């Protein structure tokens, strides 16, 4: 559906200018409920948390379908040189700052010590902090040639602490959608940072789902102190 | 029967018919193989007995004339070995070496450790010999200066491996069979069902169990996810 | 509830009518 | 009784009786003659019994000269086979090869390794033995010459697979049955009702076992759907 | 979302100056109410107590992806000197004053009677006060070259009892957020000692969750009498 | 078979594919090869049986020349001794050292308390003997000046730690195959099943146990977190 | 739970010594 | 509840009853 | 709960209990 169509089928499905007592929402708060209602439900299936859909984020084909055009791939080589980490052997890397959730990350590791296994790559594993050092010393969950420790730390940063040298990093992760903006706004205003139109990237068939969550979420707006 | 009917047969058993299932045929394959050589065995490893003609298997090998060490004067006689690396066979039947009729000929096959100290008596000169070296291939050796000639070999054993062994079996009439799949499994039918039990017993748990499903930088297994 | 004043005794002595069997049957050979 | 009747036997104990079944008849045929073999070596290789007549089956075979390797002249003396691949007899019965008439003719049907080595005994020489080589085709060999002018020979055993063995069938009175269904069972009665319960035991777990079934790009045997 | 996005939507949610009664709020009171929600958010996030997504400090990738823009790491040497202590090979170290709770704590040690493991990098065990007495002889829990027993006392310290000198403490906690104040306050009000304009610092993903939240305090806040 | 085709069939049947897993591939490596050798012993130390050639491993090792105890004069003969640390053999198959022909030579491995008193016998002053020293490496001795200059050996028994042999396996004609993964596991497969069951049975329990999950200076096992 | 690291090798020993109390009592006899 | 200080020492006692009476069978034979 | 250090040798013990008594029937006959 269009940026029109999802007016329209807002309008029509909240019964606005009928006879019967009902709604009528600017273009403004109908992009507000879209974005919101597109955001609530995407973060509620990639958690699982959905009780109609009840699936993860690639569990079944259905939510491969719908999550599809947020999964982004990332590839950086440089390394932030001034931070504080909790080993030695600690590399940092930024992070697009778009991401909403990793769900694939891998690390290429280029050393001379692993000697004609050169350019392998290696699983980055996250793992909390009261791990970490009883991971360490760990050869069986700790670094190692097949296996990189990330830890979270400030500034939109990836703390990879490896036993060898980290040349480069690869992400796939799930992107900040594009809002749905009905119309261009006036200025000052905005939504996601964004002032123009934005049509709902997502495929069609979440569409109408995000549609009818943005109207329910626009009943309990104007129905929750009555 | 071939692999496709053991394979088929153990899947529609466990009714992994779902392309989308985790256990593939290929677990049923080295299940089938490995629970084979297991089955083989503990029947015929206790006391000694019959074995049918169609645990045996056949291979086609190709030989080629090898220094014992490298080229050079003092390091010995040279030995003929097949081209390709040997399956391991099974201390269970009657293994045999022919010269492509198996009605016909004597090359013998004899343990590496006993294949050191061989050939001393005088009448058994011109007996060729083979083992499965620890490099993999299967070395041949004799006192009688026409083995070196010899250029192709077949072998029929009880072999470690059926997969192994199908991939090296001698070429039919019609041509070689391109698919392992269209290929005849090693083993009697009066240890099939057994072997079938074995195998659906092995994945019939697995089968049902919980996996790590979300994608949540977590392990969700203890939760029965 | 509990009290091992009894069964302790019969335990022990079933012990030691086995260990009495046990010894009984010991002999010293001959005839070399 | 015929394939027919065991198997729809099999059918109705399990009540497989909608074309929508996961279990085909064919599963049925597969473990029949399976379990056939199980058994017959379970009840006959112990210790030596009668054999009753049901248990064998007659397959009529066509021999073709070959050379023992290949066409050259010092290769050995040449042999008979069949034209086709025989089946694998089990080692419980009583097999024979006759020259389409059971009451009459010598010919011996031996091991495989004994047949290297046969006929030098100069009352044997006259004397046509068999094996199935690991080729899988039965080949002759004896020491008079009017041996490879045979053209047909039947062979009674108890045959390992039912199955090939009744496709390789001797022609009847009437005609030759198409339909493997409308063919003769080779197994006494008094093994009869312990195959079907063998059978019917191995598929009534899996009749009632759950299915991925969703069509969703998802494993859901975990979930019991 | 940027604090005119917050202030907006806000509005939008709460149905501000709509033809149905609805609640009008200051930007004082929005910066209050979103101040408040934030941090009950990120508490309860922390301890696992959140229904919703039922989920401890890192236990999964959201929860990182939420709380990655407050975990701090600090580096300490200077030892506070007149203070009593429960051991005689007890040092006290001041605390970065900021900190809400520390998730990761290391001590290294410099002690000639360590022989080659100088320098070795000797896990923090915060240990209560029960446990004290029967730790400081236990030679699996108490101190060691692989363990130091850490106790918090009064202004903000931290007395790590250790068996070797203790040069170095290496922790990594939990920071105070910059609160949410939408609009330079007037002089005399502040929320948590700032008074002109700051941004949430956590990932746009928690935002919304934040918005809710303190849509739902207002409400209470406006609506526990009535 | 393969150590990745043993590892993801463990991991299949116990289900860790995701990369947040506890239990990584390293632990399946470790209980692979621990329980080999736990296999192994059971197996053949009771009575004395046929060891497989499933079952051994080829190590290549290159000696040197060193001195008994330092470089005096009456501190004894020298020794060679291969450069790098040997594995340690089980003592259930037929270790061999052989100078890269598994058939010539004779190169003898002892025992440690054996090789204190050799070559005494006039006859045997030229029969190279063969020990691990509680140094770790493998000393070589005799009463023969020649043995000094010998540079390559290679030696063949059932190693107890089969990443460490496999580490130092001998070159193939292809080449080293740096992945562990790729190198080829050592048992056979009529032991492959058991190795299987009982890895699968050490880590299905601790699979579905809790963990010490929150991160709040707290032991939280006792509650089941 | 499960770890048959322990149990297995009792059940192999119990074999075991089946193993040699049935081949204890074969006798090659004589007086023919 | 729990305590093994009696039924540790009968089951040594048991398995002590087994050893003499398994060694109580030992013979070196005579007549060669 | 569980602590297997006094099981184990136990059944240790019995199997070792068994094995003297399978290995004290082996005679190396005569007489022939």
């Amino acid at each position: 559906m269009t940026n029109k169509e999802f007016s329209d089928g807002f309008s029509t499905l909240l019964n606005s200018f009928g006879i019967t007592p009902n709604i009528t929402l600017d273009e403004y708060e109908k992009s507000t409920f879209l974005t919101n209602a597109q955001e609530q439900l995407i973060i509620d299936i990639y958690s699982g948390r959905n009780i109609i859909y009840g699936k993860s984020f690639e569990q079944t084909e259905e939510i491969r379908r719908y999550l599809s055009n947020l999964v982004e791939t990332y590839e950086t080589s440089t390394k932030v040189t001034g931070k504080l980490g909790l080993s030695k052997d600690s590399v940092f890397f930024e992070i697009p700052q778009d991401t909403w959730f990793i769900t694939y990350e891998v690390a290429f590791l280029k050393d001379s010590r692993l000697g004609c296994l050169d350019g392998i790559e290696a699983s980055v594993v996250p793992l909390p902090q009261d791990d970490l050092y009883r991971a360490k010393d760990n050869p069986f969950r700790g670094p190692s040639k097949d296996r990189v420790l990330r830890l979270d730390i400030k500034s939109d940063l990836a703390e990879l602490i490896s036993k060898y040298n980290v040349d480069k990093y690869l992400m796939r992760y799930i992107s900040q959608p594009t809002p749905i903006i009905l119309v261009d706004l006036p200025d000052g205003l905005s939504i996601n940072g964004v002032s123009t139109e934005s049509e709902c990237e997502l495929n069609p068939v979440v569409h109408r789902a995000i549609l009818e969550r943005a109207v329910q979420l626009a009943i309990i707006s104007k129905t929750q102190l009555t | 029967m071939t692999y496709n009917e053991l394979i088929y047969m153990v899947l529609d058993e466990l009714k992994l018919s779902s392309d989308d299932s985790y256990y593939t045929p290929d677990h049923v394959i080295f299940l089938l193989v490995k629970y084979r050589s297991f089955l083989l065995k503990q029947r015929y490893s206790d006391i000694k007995k019959q074995i049918p003609d169609s645990d045996y298997q056949s291979i086609c090998l190709d030989l080629i004339e090898v220094p014992a060490i490298s080229g050079e004067p003092c390091e010995g006689s040279s030995y003929l070995r097949s081209k390709n690396k040997v399956p391991t066979t099974m201390m269970i039947g009657n293994p045999r070496v022919y010269p492509m009729d198996f009605y016909q000929g004597e090359i013998t096959y004899i343990s590496r450790d006993r294949m050191r100290y061989v050939g001393y008596n005088k009448f058994l000169r011109n007996i060729i010999y083979c083992s499965k070296a620890p490099d993999g291939y299967l070395y041949f050796k004799s006192w009688n200066p026409q083995f070196l000639h010899l250029e192709k070999v077949s072998f029929n054993a009880i072999f470690e491996d059926a997969k192994e062994a199908s991939e090296m079996a001698c070429p039919e009439e019609n041509g070689t069979i391109c698919k392992l799949e269209d290929k005849e499994f090693p083993i009697e039918d009066a240890l099939v069902p057994p072997l079938i039990e074995l195998v659906v017993k092995e994945l019939r748990g697995p089968e049902y169990s919980p996996k790590d499903e979300d994608n949540n930088a977590k392990d969700d297994l203890p939760d029965a996810r | 509830f509990g009290s091992g004043a009894i069964g302790y005794e019969f335990d022990n002595r079933y012990l030691n009518n086995q260990e009495m069997s046990a010894v009984a049957k010991q002999r010293l050979t001959s005839l070399p």
